[PDB]
């Protein structure tokens, strides 16, 4: 069965507040596709021969 | 057919007749005399604009 995700539980409380005090700069890609290749067919030369 | 009939390094085997293409089309043929191999291609063609 797979696993569905890493357990985790925040201690949630009415008076406390966690902050962060420092940062990490992180870079992360994504791939698009923009455009296919062109194409053109020939009826008669496909059709007949 | 019609084509243009070039010179082939193709070897065929000795009892080998035909050569085809993936579209199951005679491409390589032997000729009755000289049992010589030869190259079957369509003419010079395209689109126009
Ligand atoms: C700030 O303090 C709270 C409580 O004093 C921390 O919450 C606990 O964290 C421990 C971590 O091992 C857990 O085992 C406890 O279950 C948490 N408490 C509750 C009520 O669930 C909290 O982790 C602290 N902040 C940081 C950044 O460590
Ligand atoms: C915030 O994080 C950065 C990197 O995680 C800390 O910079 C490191 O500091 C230690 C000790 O000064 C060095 O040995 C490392 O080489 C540093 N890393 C880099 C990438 O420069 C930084 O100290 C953290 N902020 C605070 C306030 O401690
Ligand atoms: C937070 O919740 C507890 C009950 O879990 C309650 O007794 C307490 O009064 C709450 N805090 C405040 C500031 O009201
Ligand atoms: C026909 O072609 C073959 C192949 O070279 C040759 O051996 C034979 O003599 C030819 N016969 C005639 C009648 O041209």
């Amino acid at each position: 069965t797979m696993s569905l995700g890493a357990e985790n539980s925040v201690a949630y409380s009415n008076n406390s507040i966690a902050i962060p005090t420092n940062f990490t700069i992180s870079v992360t890609t994504e791939i698009l596709p923009v455009s296919m290749t062109k194409t053109s067919v020939d009826c008669t030369m496909y059709i007949c021969g | 057919g019609t084509g243009v009939l070039t010179e082939s390094n193709k070897k065929f085997l000795p009892f080998q007749q035909f050569g085809r293409d993936i579209a199951d089309t005679t491409d390589a043929v032997r000729d009755p005399q000289t049992l010589e191999i030869l190259d079957i291609t369509p003419c010079s063609f395209g689109g126009v604009s």
